[PDB]
Formats: C-alpha cells, structure tokens, sequence
C-alpha cells in the first residue's frame, strides 16, 4: 500500500503512552536506573489514574498552544527507495487481500461442525491460535466462518481461540507494483524541566521497544532503528528554557499498488489447416 | 614436546654411523628382514598346521646428497671396479642423537649395487644398498 | 663460527674504550686434586623370578 | 497498515530456537544444501542429455556474541574437548516471531567445527558450524 | 534494562573524585608529571582533609551559580543503536533476576552447617570469594542463606567473605528483548585558572581508568572510549575567561525489557481416535 | 545498573594468563577447532546415514605488541632457533577479569610459528601460534 | 618398540620365539572382536627419514581367525 | 603514568632552543637554505651571546603582554584513544619501577671490587656504558650502587661510564592498567616580521628532528608525526601585523595507573579427609 | 616521563644493521619463522597424543626505497645476475636504537628474490627475501 | 637538509622568467593556441628587450604596492611529513658531503697527466661529461682536482668538459637523521587585464615544466604536482578589479640532519686471564 | 653459500664431457652398478655365512635436448643403423666445473639403445643408454 508513518506512529504512541502512564509499576520498572526523587516526583506528577498534570502527543506545526510541560512532537523526516524487484512485482496474488487482522472468537456447534465467526471475509486464515488440525478434522473456510469438524471435538464445543487473518476485497487477479522505501521520523519529548525530558526519552524508547513486536511493524514498518541527539534547549527566549531530546526512528516498507489485470483465458482450442501449397 | 620427552623416534632424535663417524648429509635408510616363513599342509586339513622359519635374508639401503668430499667413494664404503673384491664386511650403526647409546647394529654389511643420479637444477644424489648378515639390538 | 669448524657467551667480557676494545676471555688452567668427596646411597632393590 | 500479500522475513521477525529455548544474541544463520547434481553425455551430441541427483549435503552455521552465561559451551551444545563424542544430534528450528510456527526445521545437527575470537575493541563472538541429515518445512 | 548513563556518571565520579581529594599522596602520584609549583598548588588549595577550595560535579543548565574555580560539568550526548539479536532476543530466563550485587558476609555456625546470610533473596550465586566447594561440601542455597557443610571445615567457623550474586525479583518465565546503544556523554573540567584546568583534565582521567574495573561497567556500559578536545575558554567576556577542556566519554550498552510469558505446559495428553471413514 | 541475565565478554571483560602471569598488551586471541566430521554415504539412497567424528585438531593464535622487555622469547614461551627443541608443553588461561574465574582453558599448547613485523609508522607486533591437545572449561 | 617388547626379532632369536594370538578389542567395554590365532613372524620392516617420524612395519602368517578369545 | 604532552614540549624546547641561538654555527648550519640577507639578519639579531634580542617560549592564555618579536606559543589539543589491551593489561610487574634515568658515573675500588654508585635505588640496570660482563666478572647490582669484581680489571680501576637505568618505588606487585592514546600539540612561531617567523620554524623543524632521539620520547611519546599549517597573518588590526606559521605536533603515548596487589600466597598446604558417605 | 615497565618498539626505536652498517630508507622488514609441528595420532582415540618439532624454517623479508648510492645492489648484498653465485652469507642485526643492543640476529642469511618497481608517480621501492640459517637473541 | 620551497621558487623563477620574456621565440612558441591579438599584444608589451612593461615576483605581505600590471605572487603554503625510515635513519655517510654541484672546466697538461681543476673539494665526483675511463688511465681525484693520465689521451690536451660533483665539508662519520614532508606553494599572476593573468598562467606552467629537469629539484624536491585554480577577482573594490589564476605546486623532500658520531675504533685488542676457580 | 664453499654437488658445479669436448644442453645422467652379490646357505643354519661378488654389470644413461647440430648422431656417439659396428667404445667423463677436475670416468661405454621423441609444442629430446666395462675416481 501507500503509507504514512506518522500517523502510525502517532495511532500507535498514544494508546500506549495511555495504558503505561495509568500503570504505575510499569514506571517503576522503566525508571529503576534513575535517581529516586526523580523517580518519585515523575510517578507523583504523571503517572497513575490521579495524576493531575498529563502527557500529550501531536504533530508540529499546531496553531495552537501546547502542554509544554510534557508533550511527544512527532515529526516526519526523509525517507529514500533502497531496494526494487524485477518488473517491480512486489507480488502476485489471485484473489485481492486486505489488512491483516487478529481477532478473538469462540467455538460454537452447529449442524455437528464447530465454527469460529469473524467479523469480515476470511481472505486467507494464517492461524487458528493454539490448534493444528489434522485431515480428518476436514477444516474448512467459508465466508466469514471458520468450521471445523464435531465429532471427536465435543470437549472443545466452547472453545476461545484468537483467529489471525486477512480480509478479502474481491475475487481479482493482480500484481503488486512498488518498491522498498527507508524513511525516518523523528519524535522529541519537549518539558521545561529537564528531569521531565529525561524521562520522557526513557519511557519513549520503553514504547518503542514495546511496539517492535506488533503485527502492525512486523508486517510492514519492518527493521525500526533507533538514533538519539543531545539534550538541548529548543526555546531559549521565553521566561523559561523549553528542552527536549531528540529521537529518529527509520523504517523500511513497501510502497505499492495494486495493478489489477482483467484479461483471463479458460479455453484453449486448437485447429488444424491444411496447405495445399 | 621435548625432544627429551618424546614417545617417538624422529629423524633428529636418531643418527647414522659407519666405523665410529657420523654419516653426513644422510636423506633416507631403509631396513628390510624375511624369514623365509612357510605354512606346512597335509592331507586331512585345508589349513596349515604350522608355520617354520627356513632362510633369513635381510638388506639395508642407504641415501644421500652426494658431497664434494667423503663420499662413500671417497670415504673407502663404496666400490665403482675391480676394487669391490678388496673391501670387507662393514658394521652400519643407527644410534640415539642424544645419548649415543646404538639403537640397531646392522652386522657384516656388503653391497649389492650403487647408485648416482645428476640433474640439472637438483642437488647430486647417492644410493647404495648392502645385504647384510645379521642385525642386533647392541653393537658388536 | 670457528668452534663449528673445529665459547661460551657467559665467559668473554668486552669493554670499549677511548678507540679501543679490549675482549677478555675466561680460560681454565689444569690444577691437581687435593679434595675428593663420595656421596654413597644405599638403594635396595626386589629380585624377581 | 498491514499487509500479507506481500511480506519478507526480516532479522526481527524470525526466532531461532533450540530444545525448545530461543539463542539469545545470534547474529546470523546460514543454511547451506547441495544435491550433486551430474549432467549426461554420450557420444552423438555435445548437449547434455538428463541431469541426475546423486549426493545430498548441507550445514548450518550460526554466529553469536559469547554471553557470559548460556554460551553453546555451557549449553552443551558445543564441545571443547572429547566429550564431542557423547553429544547426540540435535534439531534446530527457525520459528516465525509473530505466529510461533515454524519456517525450516535442520534435523540430525553435528558440530564441524567451534570458534571463539577475543578481541580488544570488540564483544567476544561464537561461531559454529552443523552438518545436518535433512531439512524440511510444515504448513 | 533501560539506563542513564549521565546519572551513572554522576554518581560513581562524585564519591571517586571525593576519594581522591581527602587523599594526598594519590594526587602526588597523578599529577608527578606536570610543573613542580602546579602540582603544588593544585595539592594545597584543593587536596586534603583541610582543603579550603572544593571541586563539584553536577549536570548542565542549572538555574543557579556554580563553582566556576573547579567544576565538572556533565553533558549527556548522541548515541545510535549498533547490534540486534535475532528476534531482538538478548537473553531469556526461567527466574527473575535482579542487579548483580557484591556484599561481605560473615560464616556462623547452624545446626552443623556452616551459613553465610546476605541481604537479599539469592536468585544465581555467581562467587563466594576464595572457596571453590567440592561434592561432599554439599553446597546449597535457600532463600537469601548459602549454607555449607561443617563437618569437615569446622577451622572455617568464622571465615570472612564477599559474596557476589544477583537478585531476584519472582519466579516467572520471560524473554529479555532489546538491543544495543553505542552512546556519548561529554564532561568538561571548568576553571578560571587553567592550570586547574588541566589538573582537572588528568585527575579525570585517573578516575575513568580506575572507573573501567568496577561491576556496574563489566556487567553493563561496556568498551569504554574517551576523546578529548581542545583546550579553549567557554565564556569570554566576563570580568576573567572560563577555560576548559572537553572529554567524549562513549559506552556501549544494552537497552531491554522483560517480557514476561504466562503461558506454561506441564503435562502433555495422548489419546487414539478411531476413523470408520 | 548491571544486569547478569545478558551479558557478553569484550576485550576489557577478560584476563589472558600464562604460567600465573597476565600477558601484557595482548591485541587478541582467536581459538579454532575441528572434530573431522565425516558423513555416511551408501547404495539405496541419496542421504547421509550418519555422522561419525575421526580426528579432533585446534589451534590458538595470539597477537601481541613488541614490549621491550617480557616478549614472548624473552618470557621462553616463543623460539626464535633450535632451543624450540627444549621448551614443554604450556597451559594457557582465559580468565574473567572480575571473579577471576576461568572462561576456557588451553592445555597442552606447542607452537607452530612465530612471527615478527618491523615497520615505520606502527608499532612493532608479535603473533604465535599453539597447537594444543586439547580445551575445556570448568565450572 | 616390536624388538624391545619381544614380539619381533631381528637375528638367529626368530628361531626362539613362539606363536601368538593377536586381538582387535571393541574400545568401550573391552570385548573381542576378533582374534587372530598362531601369529609367526613373516617380514619385518624399519624406515629412516629427515624429517618424519620413524615408522614399523610388520607381518604375521597365522594359522586361524575367530569371533572370540581362544 | 598519566602525562601532559604540552608541558614535556615546554621543559624540552626551552633548553634546546636556548642552547641552539648560543651556537653560531648551528644556525649557519639550518639556515644554509635562506637567502643570504635573511640569514646574516637573524644570526645577528637572535644568535651568539651577544644577541640583543631574544626568543621565548610560553603556553597560550598569558594575562600580559609577550615577546611578539619572536615567541613560541605552545598550544594544547586533541587527542583519542587509539589502541587497547586485553584486559586493559599495558604490563605487570614484581616491583614498582619510577622513570628511566641515564646518570654520569666513575667506577672505584671497594673491598677489591669496582663499584658505580648511582644517585637513587636501582629498580633495573637497563646498560652500563660500553662494558659487557662475563659471569666471572661476578656483576652484583644492591642498593643504589653496581658492583664489580675487581681482579682482573684493574687497569679499569678509574673507568668512567654512563649508567642508563630505571627507580625503583617500593617492593609490591600490581598490575598496569591503561590504554594508548594519540594527542596532538600546535606550536607558532610568532614575529611581526615574516623573514624572522620562516626562520623560527625552520628552527623549530631542527630542534623537533634532534628531540626524537632523545629518552623521554623513545620511551613514551613515541611516533612524533608532525603536519604544518600556511604563513598568515595571526593578529591583523595593531599598528602592524603579526605572522606566524603553525606547527602540529602528534604523539603516541600510554596512559595507565599502577593497581598494586596487596594478595600474596607464599604456601600451598594439603590435606586428605575421608569420606565415609 | 619515561618508563620502562611498559614500553614497545617502534619504527623510529630500532636500527637495521648490515655489516655494522646502518640501512638507510628500510620500510619494513618481516621476520617469519616455522617449526613443522606434526601431531601424533593412532587407533583407540581422535585425540592428538603428542607434538613433534620436523624442520625449521624462516625468512627475513626487507623492503627499501631505492636510493641512488648504496643500494643492496651496490652494497653487494643483492645480485641481479650470476653473481649471487659468490656472494657469502651475511648477519642481519635488528638493534635497539638508544642504548645499541641487540634485539635478534638472524644468521645466515640467503638471497630467494630480489624486486625493483618503477612507477611514475612513486619513489622506486627495492624488495629482497633471504632465507637464514638461524636466529637468536643475546641479553 | 632543512629545506625552504618558497625561496627555492622564487630563486629559481626570477631568472627563468627573466630569460623567457628577453627571448621573442619562445613566447612566441609558448602562446601559440591564444587568439593572435592576444598574443601580439602580450609580445609587444611585454616581451623583447625593448619591452616597456615589466613583469615581477616576490613573497604576498610586502608593505609597499606593486606592479599590479603583471605580477606573480609566490604563497607557502601548508605540508604534512609522509614517509619515514626505521630508526629515521635517511642515510650514513663516512665524509660530511654538500651540496652538488655541475662545473664547467677544461683539461690540462700537467707533469704527464691530464688535469681537471675544480673551484671546491671534491666530496664525490659523480660525472665527468662524455668520458668513461678505462683502467689504464689511472683516474685519481685529490683535493679540487681531478687527474688523468696524459700517455694515451694526447689529442684531449684541451679537451672541454663539464664536472658533476658534491662539496665535502669535513672527514667526519655520521648519520643522516630525519624524513619526508609533502609541501605545497600557491602562486598567482595578478593583473587587471584579465587576458595578460591567462598569458601568464602560460608562461609559469611552460617556466614549472622546464623546471622538472633542473638538478635542485632533480635531487631534491622530487615528484613535482601541479593544481590549478579559477579565475577570479583578486580585489574588486578599486578603480578596477584585479583577477588571477592560482597554482598550487607540491613538491615530495626530505627535512634532515646530520648527526656526525665521534666515535671511532681502531683496534680490537685480545686477552686471555685464568679462572683458577 | 657461494659455489666454492657448497657441501653438496649441484648440477652447475659439475660438467659432462665426451672426447675433451662439453656435452651441450645434457638434461640428466644416471649411472648404476651391480656386483652380482649372491649369500651363501648351508644345512645346519637358516642364516647367510657369507656375501661374495660374482659378476660386475654397470649402465651409464644420458638424456639430452636435441639440438639441430651436434647431436650424438652428428657427432658421432650414436648410431641409427649398420654404422653402430664401426663404432668402438668411449670414455665418458663427469667433471668438475670449477677446477675442471674429473669426478668420475666410465670406461669403455659401448651403446645399447638409442631413443628419440618429437611433441608438437615441447623442445626434442634425446635419451641414449651405455654399457661400460668399468668406472674410476680417475682418468684412464
């Protein structure tokens, strides 16, 4: 597909700054190596579901003030194309395949089958989450369901599983065009005291460590590296200094389209003529 | 390892020696030994009863560099005419480098045939063989 | 070189001076014995047959 | 955005596990396969004829930071000494990060050869290298 | 874990260079090369239990006056990240642990075993100073106690040790996922005399050299690698200039965190299922 | 902070000793090693059978700057002429330099060469190089 | 060596030696492989080099072969 | 030891310069190359005992007014660690060894032997000038004194020699622990006249050339490189300008620190204990 | 300072002696040195039992620029034609530059090779390798 | 020797340049490729005895004006040591030897020998021009003189020749100690008639060729290398502008001294003494 | 080593000569000798009483690069057909090359072969073997 890494990197930092700052043992792990009333007056201010100041995160380039005691500015940097294929044929795929999707479902019986619903169009069914089945069981895909054989199934007539899969658009012939691109963002934890901007840059790389293991950035987004600056004032001429530290994540992914081809042939036919000369 | 302390005989560990002089420049020698052993069969069995010694025969050969001096020529070992009817038997010597204790004796040497080969871009080389009569742990 | 042929380095001393080298040799005369010392040690041995 | 029609491997999207433990700090896997592939000729023609498989042969060598703790060494999967000799084969397996399903199994591994260079501006690596009886894939 | 290398800094250089300074004759050892009347000098105004100056360390941008006749100001710098594990798996553990610690104990008496007690619960024991036990020792450990056997060792009754060994947190599986940063901290030795400038720049570097041997820099902040800069002055228009000389201290280390897995097998089933077809 | 549950040697992490001493200025040491392993072939398939281990050989090879004083010929360990015919076997030590503790040992280690290198921008280097009979650690 | 532990001989003593039964033995528990019975000195061989070690060689006529110790 | 490459440059350069302009026909020799006004100017002005005017030497950052006729301004710069040991080990010793000394001696009769005395404990005799002992000769070094058998060597009973020799500190074991780095100095010749500052640097160039060879920079300081910047003007806005032509001045050198080991084991001791299960 | 309880050769520390002669303009030269180390093997083990020394050999590999005057060709110590046929063997002494001691001799010296390159925008560089007899150090 | 490019430069320019430009031919073979105004022009004005205008060269910083009509500005520029020996030992030599020199001279008859008389002692007589002696001449040199023997050679009574040859100093051994610099010099030809500056970048790179022959930089200075700038205005803010084209010349020497030794042995002396034990 | 001090003879420290004149281009030589040496058996012991000489054969072989004059056949030392009977025999001389003293001499070499071969890209060679009565350390 076409992407945008910043509005990834925004979707994906803010529920996740969310859940870490309700949590305050999570802090206390991620700031163990700091001095402890640097630690104590960071978990008192921000963190737990009491804080009273909070976290922010955003673009730059906003009309309006921000929370300049602590704010994530994200920043979307350079980016080049490293690697293209033959043809620029990405892949070849018969049948048009979305995202890829994790789901929770249960077993239920029906018609002695067990079936998991999903919500979409299975596309392509990678894994039912803890099960591998054997030919007997005659697994098959239909729709949005998932059915699996009853018979010597019984103890599992209400089984929960986790469903991975991918969606369908429709039933086309294709090939994906593109190419590989390496791209940086660059992400600054602004705070007017420096103890706060330390520790934002310690709770940020936590995330982003956090977020390597997602199915967002391990399908796409693939091989994030990480580069720090120095720690500097980036205001220097209010009635206080407003410092940050610099980070840039790079990412390779795959910039592509989807060129349909409509041709199809379903019969060859063959004749014989004759040359008299 | 020592060379002191080493479980196996080695070409520097070892020395030649004819008439009390150390052989120089020595490449090679070669110790052979037949019995004549022969297995004994008789009607009754496919398989020999026993095996009996009947002719001991044994040669020593020798290689070496060819010197500019004391060759085996040189040095009376060797014969090239009529001058092998008037040598006699010789006693060839193997002998520990370290301590000069004689491992083998080779007894009453005599040579079978001698032998020079000259190239043009090799070093000059010497053979010679001797059958030899006898051969013993320790010197005569 | 010469020993081949036909000294020990912890035996000749060498001083330079004012352009000149004097190389000094160790050597050894022969005395005659006045001293003789035997150190006797009685082994035992087990005889086999 | 993500996608499955299109997708590599990546070094962060690949486990490596042995009996059962992913290798800590591994840096590189190299499998290597060889069929001994023969052409035929005869007299009459200059082509070749048929292509016939005639030995198989493979290896898998891996690379890794000597940790102070949980080497091959005190694993026991490498050996220093003769205690090569009491070591059974083992199976390695190169696992999919995400799903936990398995990409290539190498099975029957033994050790050729085991190396450790210490170096004074560097971390300490391992090396090893396996020939393996087969290798093989399920889905 | 996740690490600050400038408050490590911090905290192991202030006791050292303290240390150092209630100590003459190691000021008279590392200054022995420079000018008699310098070394002199520096050794009577700040060197010595009576010492009437006093050196200070502390990060950059405070809000208030420091001590510009000597003071090491510490600087946090760049870094990038160098080396990842497949699957970004730096380790993994069946056992919590903790930091490494070294602690002296004491032997005692108990009960026919001889114990040493340590202050936290024992998760590995990596040594117990100058004793290599054998089988009959019967060495065990239990809690936060290493005990050992009397029978024979009954001399060793109040031996003195140090023990080193780690913590544990709890008794949980995890992966350690993470990586490595190559990072850069700056310190800079302020005076207004540069002659204390540079007796600043080598008692530094003493302090670093004899910093390299300590556990928190084997176990982690690994390859140490100094730079030095330029002596020159760092504010030249007050009523005197502010000289310095600038070192790049570079530590190579790992970043990581604990992902802990709950899930766990303790019995697999068999069972034969019959196909009629 | 200093974790335990990773942790990898490095140049500064470990002691290289010899006889009780430590070698000063040692630049590295690389250890090599193989087990001849040798694969079993027969008529009625492809594959390889088995794998069998036939003859074990490794080596250590140390480079080191020139000191003016305590080089390797002047420590004894190195042979610059025929006295290499005199020197015994030596053990030679891989240490972790905080507990002192023994990483790898060397036994048995009998030098293959020595080399010098004498050049005019650099300072000078030694390297060896043991063969050893065999290596183990112990812990 | 052969000479030095009287298996071989090198003059008139073949005449005094006698048979003897040589044995392959499996190296982990010391069971015979086979055994070789009545072993009487065929040829014995010595070889001197530069720069090699020094090598035996020997053979034996022998009279009966068998999975076992006799 | 820990060193200061610029003031080892100032205590070395002064003298040597001041014992070159004492020396006519020294300068007549480097300045050979000159124009023959240019080299009759100096000699005169800079050179012999009489000389009117005068060189000087200095660090940079005086608080007054110098010399601007002709003045070496010594100027402290970079440097990196550039080589490491195993272990950080540059070297161990059995005892503790001060700097390497060269010192004029006689021999004299004691006690029918010949004995140098030295003026400080001898840690290690590195040479006695122009002897090599035999072991007859019965060479014995004790204290600060080198002692030698005097029966065959009487006519050397007033011999003269030069010892080249190390101090010793004290009798302890330790390890040198350190690291290489590689450090450069600038030197300028500055003069308001520019026939005088291309002068001074082909002085300086001389007196650099003549410095390798000495013990303080063969022992340590090693692999003198040196790099020479353009002739520009320094100072442009006085009643005239001043010139000068930099010089950089690269060292290899150790810095280390002496770990003393107080761990002694001076007996073994066995001991056999049964074993009854 | 200066100390002698660590300090290593450089370019600049060691002369280069031939005939009590300094070489003037030497770049380099590279001391390499074999012993024929074999290892011992037999039936009952894949171990090494023993290693033997079989034959010394080494070289002594100088490089130069080609000076004008006294060139080894001029000095007599190389030969471009014939003449090698009565050249002698010579010492090469490697030798402490401030206190004129001897580092290591090698002995015997005798010429394999010797190489002149002209190039056009370099100074002409003389090689030569002898092959030596032995080599030692005295102290 | 220690070495000055720059004066080597201008010594050598001033007459070269002084001997093209009273040549008309030369010029006239040197500016062949120019426009034939150009030419004309820069001959008539320049060129010739008659020449009005004059060319000039000297050192930049003079405190007085030039003839900025046509002038070359000679610049030291920077260099960098490059190649050293082991021991920096440049070369031995058993007889302090000069400079080399090339004389012109003239045979004579003298007592039945042919002489050639120098004007200084002959250090080293490399050649005497188109003659090769044999055996039988019984070619001697003594002092400043070389001699031949007359027998064979009547017909060469007066025979003209040039002597190549080097100064000796003194009968002193020593070491040639020192190394190898890379060095470069900037030269211009200003003027402001922008077709006489390319005229006389012509006239120096025709000047710098012919120089490469020369034995100063035959024997030293070796590996001449030629860079060449824009052209552009010098100044800009006169009545006119002046415009130039800079050269960077780079030249590969030795910087050295000779370290004479005044030891000297003259007999070894042998002695046997008795060790009675 | 200089020539004038090597040990060993090389093959540029000797020269082969035939008639007075350098034998051109000579690739190898090889010279062998027997005595016929025959141990003697008795009843009553397995073991040879003594070695004695019986009949003296020896073989001198060259081989050469032919050359397109003065090969063996131009000058006269081989034969290709009824010529061979109008030969007679030749003394072979192996020589120093220095001091052009003799080393050995074979006496009276009568020829018993004589071999060509032509290739399409190597140099011709010659090879020729010699009977001779007997060979010296001197000239005859």
């Amino acid at each position: 597909a076409i992407t945008s890494v910043d509005s990834y990197l925004l979707s994906e930092i803010k529920p996740r700054l969310n859940t870490v700052l309700e949590n305050c043992y999570i802090i206390d792990e991620v700031l163990k190596d700091f001095d402890y009333q640097t630690r104590e007056s960071f978990k008192e201010a921000f963190c737990g579901k009491n804080a009273q100041h909070e976290v922010t995160v955003g673009f730059n380039f906003p009309k309006f003030k921000n929370n300049y005691e602590a704010h994530y500015l994200i920043q979307l940097g350079q980016g080049q194309e490293t690697k293209n294929s033959l043809g620029s044929i990405q892949s070849s795929y018969f049948e048009a395949t979305g995202d890829t999707l994790v789901e929770s479902s249960t077993a239920i019986r029906e018609d002695d089958k067990l079936v998991f619903t999903v919500s979409k169009p299975i596309g392509e069914l990678i894994k039912v989450e803890d099960i591998e089945f054997a030919k007997y069981d005659n697994l098959q895909v239909e729709g949005n369901k998932v059915s699996f054989k009853y018979q010597t199934n019984e103890d599992y007539e209400n089984y929960n599983a986790n469903i991975i899969f991918t969606e369908k658009k429709n039933d086309s012939k294709g090939l994906v065009k593109g190419f590989t691109v390496e791209e940086q963002v660059t992400v600054v934890g602004l705070s007017f005291n420096v103890d706060v901007a330390r520790c934002l840059d310690a709770v940020l790389k936590m995330i982003l460590i956090s977020m390597r293991d997602s199915i967002e950035e391990q399908q796409t987004f693939q091989l994030q590296n990480l580069s720090f600056g120095d720690i500097a004032p980036i205001i220097e001429d209010g009635d206080s200094m407003i410092f940050g530290r610099p980070t840039i994540i790079k990412y390779t992914s795959s910039l592509d389209l989807d060129y349909t081809i409509t041709q199809d042939i379903n019969k060859l036919t063959f004749k014989e003529r004759k040359d008299w000369k | 390892a020592s060379e002191a302390k080493q479980t196996v005989h080695t070409g520097n560990t070892v020395l030649l020696m004819i008439k009390g002089k150390p052989v120089g420049r020595a490449q090679s020698a070669s110790g052979q030994r037949e019995y004549g052993t022969t297995g004994v069969y008789e009607i009754g069995s496919i398989m020999p009863q026993e095996h009996v010694y009947l002719r001991y025969e044994g040669t020593i050969t020798v290689e070496r560099l060819r010197m500019k001096k004391e060759n085996f020529a040189d040095l009376g070992y060797a014969s090239l005419g009529e001058e092998i009817l008037k040598k006699d038997i010789i006693d060839i010597l193997v002998v520990d480098n370290l301590t000069k204790q004689v491992i083998i004796s080779y007894h009453g040497c005599s040579a079978n045939n001698y032998n020079e080969t000259w190239q043009t871009n090799e070093i000059v080389t010497e053979e010679i063989e001797f059958s030899y009569l006898t051969a013993s742990d320790k010197a005569r | 070189r010469k020993k081949r042929d036909n000294f020990p380095a912890e035996d000749v001393q060498v001083i330079v001076e004012g352009n000149e080298a004097r190389i000094s040799m160790t050597v050894y005369p022969i005395r005659s014995f006045k001293k003789i010392s035997v150190s006797l040690v009685y082994k035992q041995q087990t005889l086999q047959a």
